[PDB]
């Protein structure tokens, strides 16, 4: 068992930047890797980055490659998102998600079903 | 007087993952065999360089017990002169190996509802193991030209990995428990002997 | 990727004898333990003998004991059965296996890893 708990998100003009941080809590010896995705009103869920906890390593889609930067605090047992160059795009509901499971491949971390979702916490980016 | 703690090995709650396998020395004590003759139930039960009819009649200056966890496909390869991820990457057994090797099927225990994926392998290493060598290092694997620098990505990969052990898997994706007896003979006194 | 190649199968009279021969390839036969199963009509696959690497232990099946001698020559590559006193219920084809190692459960085919496609013994009367 573990919880996640995302915050950070709300209201900002395009080409601003936010911070999204998600709390793990439980089990939380177990984390493997963790994710965030995001979803649209209406569009379909998208792999947005993902992090190896051991080690560090991250990937990304190509829609914030340059962009977006996740990072760990292993100690604080917390993921954090750094959204620079909001654009309309970027506009979702934001999941943090936790997986138990090690891959060989971080790539697989983009497909792969994790196994704990936050509730989610919105990102709105203004038409200045 | 005392038996060899055979059941603390066997019958652990909890076993390790093979990149990382365990071992336990055992010595000064009788071991009876057969605690493991009775088992009907072993998947198999093989010795290398003695006859496992001759197990009570032996005595070794120790015995070492390397126990570990691995999918059923995997099992042939716990033996002298295998080659494959696990006898490559993870626990090598040497060709003149002398002692048994023991498995049974685990999927009882080792496949909860949600998958169990907390035993790991390795899946890649720059060279194969000498017999009873041990790698836990996780150490990013520079698969291609370039150097990776503890940074993952293209030819630069984790060398670890999840099985999948589900309830549904087929026998070969089962998990496996096993038990590797190394039977130790040195010019120093037998402290391992059967109850003759 | 041993092969192994049987042969001795035929007709033989109830009562009469016959030697199946099984050859390995490679050159490591001194370290495999050698096991004849056979399989009659209408029936699994049944555990005949077996021979550890010093021939210091052998086994053999219930019908077999007695009649039923197994044997290697480890110069030749070859394990061998003598069949004496032969009845109608030896009718079956022969298989030889090998393993490196030697099971405790050495009755079991699951316990050994190489096989050869069998030669046929008919027994009349
Ligand atoms: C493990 O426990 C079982 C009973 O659950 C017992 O039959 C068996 O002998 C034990 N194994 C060993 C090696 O002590």
């Amino acid at each position: 068992q573990v919880q996640l708990v995302e915050s950070g998100g709300g209201l900002m003009q395009a080409g601003g930047s936010l911070r999204l941080s998600c709390a793990v809590s439980g089990r939380t010896f177990s984390t493997a890797a963790m994710g965030w995705f995001r979803q649209a009103p209406g569009k379909e869920r998208e792999f947005v980055a993902a992090i190896r906890w051991s080690g560090g390593s991250a990937y990304y889609a190509d829609s914030v490659k340059g962009r977006f930067t996740i990072s760990r605090d292993k100690a604080k047992n917390t993921v954090y998102l750094q959204m620079n160059s909001l654009k309309y795009e970027d506009t979702a509901v934001y999941y943090c998600a936790q997986t138990r499971v090690t891959r060989s491949l971080l790539s697989d971390y983009a497909t792969w079903p994790y196994d704990y979702w936050g509730q989610g916490t919105q990102v709105t980016v203004s038409s200045k | 007087t005392n038996l060899c703690p055979f059941g603390e090995v066997f019958n652990a709650t909890r076993f390790a993952s093979v990149y990382a396998w365990n071992r336990k020395r055992i010595s000064n004590c009788v071991a009876d065999y057969s605690v493991l003759y009775n088992s009907a139930s072993f998947s198999t039960f093989k010795c290398y360089g003695v006859s496992p009819t001759k197990l009570n009649d032996l005595c070794f200056t120790n015995v070492y017990a390397d126990s570990f966890v691995i999918r059923g496909d995997e099992v042939r390869q716990i033996a002298p002169g295998q080659t494959g991820k696990i006898a490559d990457y993870n626990y090598k057994l040497p060709d003149d190996f002398t002692g048994c090797v023991i498995a049974w099927n685990s999927n009882n225990l080792d496949s909860k509802v949600g998958g169990n994926y907390n035993y790991l392998y390795r899946l890649f290493r720059k060279s194969n193991l000498k017999p009873f060598e041990r790698d836990i290092s996780t150490e990013i694997y520079q698969a291609g030209s370039t150097p990776c620098n503890g940074v993952e990505g293209f030819n630069c990969y984790f060398p670890l990995q999840s099985y999948g052990f589900q309830p549904t898997n087929g026998v070969g994706y089962q998990p496996y428990r096993v038990v590797v007896l190394s039977f130790e003979l040195l010019h120093a006194p037998a402290t391992v002997c059967g109850p003759k | 990727q041993v092969q192994l190649v049987e042969s001795g199968g035929g007709l033989v009279q109830a009562g009469g004898s016959l030697r199946l021969a099984c050859i390995a390839s490679g050159r490591t036969f001194h370290s495999y333990v050698m096991a004849w199963f056979r399989q009659a009509p209408g029936k699994e696959r049944e555990f005949v003998a077996a021979i550890s690497w010093s021939s210091t232990p052998t086994y053999y099946g219930e019908s077999v004991k007695g009649r039923f001698t197994i044997s290697r020559d480890n110069a030749k590559n070859t394990v061998y059965l003598q069949m004496n006193r032969l009845k109608p219920e030896d009718t079956a084809v022969y298989f030889c296996a090998a393993d490196r190692g030697e099971s405790y459960y050495y009755t079991r085919p699951t316990e050994y890893e190489f096989w050869g496609q069998g030669t046929q013994v008919t027994v009349s009367s």
